[PDB]
């Protein structure tokens, strides 16, 4: 649901104490909407893609 | 295949020494965000590229702007960042009939 | 013991100089040539701030 | 830059060097017969195109 509260515990070596999150929703709409991130390198590997 | 999943656990398909083909994946893509972040967005399936990431997720047009690098709101600050470094593409499709 | 030639405000040069094509995918590189200069100076002022 | 009058046929000369652009003409000496010799070397900064 929109707005959940979301808690885990972080040992002292990490940084310790607690860390929380809030998950928000937004409902889905009549159709299905997805989303695609792309990172091209030019670098990284062997120039084939 | 499957069920998208979202913004902050996107799923990440790393592609190098193959050959991909936008026109055989766009032709069945009724995209309505179409933009790229420091590049082009038209030559994205033409030149040749080392390294390809593409992480897929379920994402709305109604949260579109939240997308870009100089958003300030949840999407940029604690779901998904793109490359500053490297060139990047913001694309939200919606499913055909 | 000289006042006839001054000082400039801060040194300054460019650190990354290519062209770039309407593509935008391709980098086209540049190269100075025996004291010349690369067309990145044409739109870098006098100084770099 | 002075020149004389006459209906008598000629050439001008223009190139870009590096210490310079070289300016030819055969007034100055050759105008019976025709051939390109400098009398203008203008200090030019960089190579035009
Ligand atoms: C256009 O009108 C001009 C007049 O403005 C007219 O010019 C005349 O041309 C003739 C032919 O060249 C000239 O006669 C010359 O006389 C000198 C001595 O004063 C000679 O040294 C010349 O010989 C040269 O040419 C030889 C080849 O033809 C070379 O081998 C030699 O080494 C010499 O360089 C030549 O006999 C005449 O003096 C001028 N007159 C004037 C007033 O300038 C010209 O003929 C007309 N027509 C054309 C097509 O240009």
């Amino acid at each position: 649901e929109d707005g959940d509260y979301y808690r885990k515990q972080l040992s002292p070596l990490e940084g310790g104490g607690w860390l929380v999150a809030s998950g928000s929703t937004v409902a889905m709409t009549e159709q299905l909407q997805m989303g695609f991130g792309i990172t091209v390198q030019y670098g990284t590997d062997t120039n084939s893609v | 295949s499957g069920t998208p999943p979202q913004v902050y656990n996107f799923k990440r398909l790393v592609f190098t020494n193959c050959n991909y083909n936008l026109t055989k994946l766009l032709s069945l893509f009724s995209v309505n965000d179409f933009t790229c972040s420091q590049i082009s967005p038209a030559a994205i399936a033409s030149n040749c590229y080392s390294s390809l990431i593409l992480d897929y997720f379920s994402y709305p047009l109604s949260m579109k702007s939240d997308l870009s690098v100089s958003s300030a709101g949840p999407i940029s600050q604690f779901n998904y960042k793109q490359s500053f470094s490297n060139p990047t593409c913001l694309i939200l499709a919606t499913v055909p009939h | 013991n000289l006042t006839t030639i001054t000082k400039p405000l801060k040194y300054s040069y460019i650190n990354k100089c290519s062209r770039l094509l309407s593509d935008d995918r391709t980098e086209v590189p540049q190269l100075v040539n025996a004291n010349q200069y690369s067309p990145c100076v044409s739109i870098v002022p006098s100084t770099v701030w | 830059y002075n020149i004389t009058e006459d209906e008598i046929l000629e050439w001008f000369g223009i190139t870009q060097t590096a210490q310079g652009v070289h300016l030819f003409s055969s007034r100055y000496v050759d105008l019976y017969g025709g051939n390109m010799f400098q009398f203008a070397t203008l200090p030019v900064y960089d190579t035009i195109k």
